[PDB]
């Protein structure tokens, strides 16, 4: 992104609006599938998660 | 203050989980720790 | 606090025993049965559902100590509305990566449609700004439209802070009302007397 | 006689142990699929139907006269959506209940296993203690003997 | 540097007590202790 | 599918026109989609 | 011999002991909610017939 009225190019955040969001992509998501594979003995596919 | 956070047990657990399989391997047991062999017994 | 009538079948350790004899104090003074000596709701409440018993006690001690032991990725409280829908599809029993893959993939793609809501309006809960909390509604661009409602509070800043914690902001929440046949793409969202 | 015990004794045993191994098939495994993959499936057809009613919202008629469009459509649309989430919901509890059925299956499995094994143990006790019988009947005789 | 589950918390084990002594923060003791 | 391709077509002639029923095709779709659905969950039953 | 009869039924019971606890499964539990759940959902399509 860019800062509001311009400015400084800025990285996607993580705090405020959608964090919760991102959480999950990068981590929940991720986390919950590995460990699903886990529970299914795949533990490859876990692994490689 | 006379307590301290201990060691969280988790951790022992897997060590003891490991040095148990380990120590199977050392004896060529079983996972199961069993003897593998058939024990066979006589006079 | 003590019970005389065991039979010598019985062996125990000190400390078991005086612990024993402690927690039929405490039950009974919980119990309101002593003279005096009153609980708050409270401190009741923390005995009686987790100090009553050793094991519970410990449990709650090592969930302060080491939550992550405690944590799961399963018994997630915070949770998207689709991410129930991405459990809901990997939970299908036994499993392989391309299915798992197509799952991800499908909550992507509702991702992207996240990415592109657009807020349409807001109430505030009251007159101070700078506490009271407010309410949105927004649309998907994408057809068909679908509308969705969120809120934020004012409060949650920390004390030192020129910010509020993340918490304040609520989750997106789907609308269920057959809302197509509007006028014209317009809507209000009112909250009052918490309803 | 003991070696036809030790023989069903082992079949037994072998054959349990070899419904553990490959404890799923690939045909129970894709039943197990096709359901969840269906019940999955049904999802995207609420979208469908509401731009569908959202659609036939608009008049119909023009000229000398106007006539309009169903006004309930969109109401109805979404009566069926909602039946349609419920249709769904029910076929995915099919898909868990059968693997779940077949998790069961396999326990029972282990355990009897397990079992035949042990009693495939027990038989070659029971032949050692033939062979010192053995041994005793020849002393025997060669204590007549003598 | 190296990845070792220390390398990755870093804090000296000397910080902890063993388990299950007098000395652990959950101790049945302790808890008598919190009790009276 | 065919049906509602059929549907697109207008209806109404004379002093006034009265066209089609718009969401007729998406409707279809749907209903489609449910259709294959109610086809793969049969199949299942042969299978098991 | 004798120890070998012990250890079969030793296995035996403790096994069954072992589904006689945990009688239930996350996952049946949540089929018997999700019947339960969607059976009641169905009644709300009324009103908006």
């Amino acid at each position: 992104e860019e800062a509001i009225l311009g400015g400084a190019a800025e990285l996607i955040d993580l705090d405020g609006a959608n964090g919760i969001y991102f959480w999950e992509l990068f981590f929940h998501m991720p986390f919950m599938v590995s460990w699903r594979f886990n529970v299914e003995q795949r533990y490859e596919d876990a692994n490689r998660w | 203050d006379i307590f301290m956070y201990p060691m969280n047990n988790e951790l022992r657990g897997l060590w003891d989980r490991i040095e148990n399989r380990i120590y199977n391997l050392r004896h060529n047991l079983t996972l199961d720790g069993k003897e593998i062999n058939m024990d066979l017994y006589d006079s | 606090l003590l019970d005389t009538q065991v039979s010598a079948k019985v062996i125990t350790s000190r400390l078991s025993l005086v612990t024993q004899s402690v927690q039929q104090y405490i039950n009974r003074i919980a119990l309101n049965l002593e003279p005096g000596l009153s609980i708050n709701q409270q401190e009741a409440t923390d005995w009686e559902e987790f100090a009553n018993r050793y094991g519970y006690w410990a449990a709650n001690q090592q969930l302060r100590m080491f939550p992550e032991i405690y944590v799961d990725p399963t018994l997630r409280l915070t949770k998207t509305e689709f991410f129930f829908q991405l459990e809901s599809a990997l939970n299908q029993g036994k499993l392989t990566d391309d299915v798992a893959q197509k799952a991800v993939l499908g909550y992507l793609n509702n991702f992207e449609e996240v990415s592109n809501l657009e807020i349409i309006a807001g109430y505030q809960d009251g007159i101070d700004i700078e506490n009271d909390k407010t309410y949105f509604v927004a649309r998907t661009r994408m057809q068909p439209y679908r509308y969705f409602w969120r809120s934020l509070d004012a409060s949650q800043r920390n004390a030192n802070s020129q910010e509020l914690y993340p918490t304040a902001w609520s989750e997106w929440k789907a609308i269920s009302v057959p809302l197509e046949n509007v006028a014209n793409g317009i809507v209000r969202p009112i909250m009052m007397d918490n309803r | 006689a003991l070696q036809v015990s030790k023989q069903s004794a082992q079949d037994r045993y072998d054959h349990f142990k070899e419904l553990y191994d490959e404890n799923i098939s690939s045909t129970e495994q894709k039943v197990i699929e096709l359901q969840s993959q269906a019940a999955n499936s049904l999802l995207m057809a609420q979208g469908m139907r509401t731009a569908a009613a959202a659609l036939d919202v608009i008049p119909n008629i023009y000229g000398l006269a106007v006539g309009g469009s169903h006004w309930g459509a969109p109401l109805n649309a979404a009566a069926e959506i909602i039946m349609i989430k419920y249709q769904a919901d029910s076929s995915k509890s099919e898909s868990l209940s059968v693997s779940e059925s077949y998790r069961r299956r396999r326990q029972e499995w282990e355990l009897q296993y397990k079992q035949a094994e042990w009693e495939v143990n027990s038989v070659e006790q029971q032949i050692n203690l033939q062979n010192m019988q053995i041994k005793a009947a020849n002393k025997r005789l060669e204590q007549v003997e003598a | 540097k190296l990845p070792e589950y220390n390398q990755l918390f870093p804090e000296p084990w000397d910080n902890f007590c063993r388990p299950g002594a007098i000395e652990a923060l959950d101790s049945p003791a302790s808890y008598l202790l919190d009790l009276y």
